[PDB]
């Protein structure tokens, strides 16, 4: 197969929903179709979204706004069912404009493959590192496909947000791992406060699982 | 010694140019031409630069055999990708102010942008001259353009105007 | 494949000697120049090189590579020291080629920022774990500066094969962390064998370190 690309007008770039969006049914799931380039000569975008080949016409475009550079951008937004979603249903964004000699489509959709269920370990402080003001608390995600996952940190009632996650690293046998550090002061872990580290995925059951760790 | 003073003339105006750039020097008939005080052309009355390389950089003069020495003109010739240019650099309030974002080779040049201290003035699908009909004091400051050669992102070094009262 | 306008001619990328290779004497670090977009129109490239602006000689150019594409690829490698490279010499790589105006020139140095020293702490599989067939050692290595840093693991002092390591992060105060796991045959876990992660950085005392890791 050969690369053909373009040359000198507006560029798309469509994104697809955050993952604990299409996850959490409360939660509402967007598709994000961005137009970037867009002269002052011929500003207006205009917008045509499809779920599957079948128009839909419940898209938000926003105003245009000028950039730094002086370039307008344009942003139309499509909620999308998380179970349409999920069940890989393909979102394409068609943008019209003077200045393309034809409309650009994108098209997205979830990523394929088969899934594999995220087994969830938490690890406590190594002995080595109670010697330190602060420790690191390990939440090990591994097993899970595809790389699409939300991990979480969090104490007795709310939220913890000192922790920085790895991305998915792809593993030997074809799934992904990936690490998440909680980092909180030795006297929090010594006090017996309970840290728990949430998962979110479409592989498990009720595409959430929590596990929990204490001295 | 009294006679008039003789003036040199560039085609296209642009004092600034690239390599491969074609220039034409003339002089407003037995008429002479000084390169760095060298003698270039005997007789000829205009001096054709065809592909224009570093070493044509410096100052031109000429003289006709009715008129005197002229005054010197500095042709500057750079090297790389973009050469913004103007027809001079200093304006007054409300004079026009024509610039050209310039390629190497008039290469094709897509998604342009002309800046001034740092932020977005004008953007250009294709190259496209940037004319501002009336010089204010605000459009003083620094400028340069920049656009992409193909995939490849490429911009000229920067240049200073200034707007006087 | 048809051959593409090429308007803005080659590119090139310039890549850092592995950390490892760095790292130990018995190996050898390279930087690595490499030439992309090249055309059938205008093939030659022409290498110049330099380390703090002094040019060098020593430098391999390997014969183009046509692309899939329909254009060519040129790779010279620059073998360096090891102490010049951990001193922050400049390795410039300057790349003619007549589709262009002028030399492309890049350089690359080690990353500057105040070195810091790794911490590394082993942990074992969780309880949790200890359920399947395989199991999961982990190695932490945190708090360190450069980047720029190598994991291996060992089983009673012979090198094991199947680790992953997570690339290193930003942590919140500006130094960097990650993760190595090795997976083992649960086996071999309960039977006591002595596991070892090992650690190559620049900021370590003759830059290792190793820690270990086993049941009682
Ligand atoms: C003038 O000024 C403009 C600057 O404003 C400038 O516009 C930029 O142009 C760039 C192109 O020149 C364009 O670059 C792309 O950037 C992509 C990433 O964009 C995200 O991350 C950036 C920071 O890194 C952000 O700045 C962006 O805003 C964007 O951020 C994301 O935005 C989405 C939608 O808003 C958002 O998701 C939504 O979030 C909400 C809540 O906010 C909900 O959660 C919704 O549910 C959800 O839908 C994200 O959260 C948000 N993330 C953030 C902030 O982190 C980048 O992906 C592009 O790279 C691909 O394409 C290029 C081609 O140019 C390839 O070279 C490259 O290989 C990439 O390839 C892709 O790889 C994919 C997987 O890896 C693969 O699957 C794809 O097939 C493949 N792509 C293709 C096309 O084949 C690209 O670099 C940049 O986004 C523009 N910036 C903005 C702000 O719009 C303009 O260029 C300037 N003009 C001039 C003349 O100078
Ligand atoms: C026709 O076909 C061509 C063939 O594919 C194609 O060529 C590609 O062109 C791309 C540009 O268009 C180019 O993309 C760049 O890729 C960089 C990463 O390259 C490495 O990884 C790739 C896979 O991810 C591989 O495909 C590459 O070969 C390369 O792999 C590395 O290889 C080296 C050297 O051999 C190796 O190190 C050496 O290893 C050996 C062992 O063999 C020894 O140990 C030596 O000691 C050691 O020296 C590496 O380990 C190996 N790495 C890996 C992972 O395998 C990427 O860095 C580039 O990104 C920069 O540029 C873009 C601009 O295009 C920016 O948007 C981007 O952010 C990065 O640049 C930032 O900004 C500055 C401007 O460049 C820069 O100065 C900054 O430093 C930088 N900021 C950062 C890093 O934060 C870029 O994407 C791709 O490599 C080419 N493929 C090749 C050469 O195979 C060509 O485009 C096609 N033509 C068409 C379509 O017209
Ligand atoms: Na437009
Ligand atoms: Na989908
Ligand atoms: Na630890
Ligand atoms: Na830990
Ligand atoms: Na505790
Ligand atoms: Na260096
Ligand atoms: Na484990
Ligand atoms: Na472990
Ligand atoms: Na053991």
């Amino acid at each position: 197969p050969c690369p053909a690309p373009l040359l000198g007008g507006p560029s798309v770039f469509l994104f697809p929903p955050k993952p604990k969006d299409t996850l959490m049914i409360s939660r509402t799931p967007e598709v994000t179709c961005v137009v970037v380039d867009v002269s002052h000569e011929d500003p207006e975008v205009k917008f045509n979204w499809y779920v599957d080949g079948v128009e839909v016409h419940n898209a938000k475009t926003k105003p245009r706004e000028e950039q730094y550079n002086s370039t307008y951008r344009v942003v139309s937004v499509l909620t999308v069912l998380h179970q349409d979603w999920l069940n890989g249903k393909e979102y394409k964004c068609k943008v019209s404009n003077k200045a393309l000699p034809a409309p650009i489509e994108k098209t997205i959709s979830k990523a394929k493959g088969q899934p594999r269920e995220p087994q969830v370990y938490t690890l406590p402080p190594s002995r080595d590192e109670l010697t330190k003001n602060q420790v690191s608390l390990t939440c090990l995600v591994k097993g899970f496909y595809p790389s699409d996952i939300a991990v979480e940190w969090e104490s007795n009632g709310q939220p913890e947000n000192n922790y920085k996650t790895t991305p998915p690293v792809l593993d030997s046998d074809g799934s992904f791992f990936l690490y998440s550090k909680l980092t909180v002061d030795k006297s929090r872990w010594q006090q017996g406060n309970v840290f728990s580290c949430s998962v979110m995925h479409e592989a498990l059951h009720n595409h959430y699982t929590q596990k929990s760790l204490s001295l | 010694t009294d006679l008039p003073k003789a003036v040199v003339f560039l085609e296209p105006q642009w004092y600034r140019v690239l390599e491969k750039d074609s220039v034409t020097l003339k002089c407003q008939q037995s008429t002479q031409w000084f390169h760095n005080e060298s003698l270039i052309s005997s007789q000829a009355s205009s001096y054709f630069i065809d592909a224009a390389t570093v070493d044509d950089s410096g100052e031109y003069r000429c003289q006709t055999q009715l008129s005197t020495l002229s005054d010197p003109v500095q042709l500057e010739v750079h090297i790389g990708w973009l050469l913004l240019q103007a027809p001079r650099w200093v304006f007054k309030e409300e004079d026009p102010i024509h610039l050209r974002c310039h390629s190497w080779k008039n290469t094709a040049l897509h998604k342009v942008t002309y800046l001034q201290n740092g932020k977005g003035r004008k953007y250009f699908h294709h190259n496209s001259d940037f004319y501002i009909p009336k010089a204010t004091l605000k459009d003083s400051g620094s400028y340069f353009c920049r656009g992409l050669v193909g995939s490849k992102n490429v911009s000229s070094e920067t240049v200073q105007i200034t707007i006087t009262q």
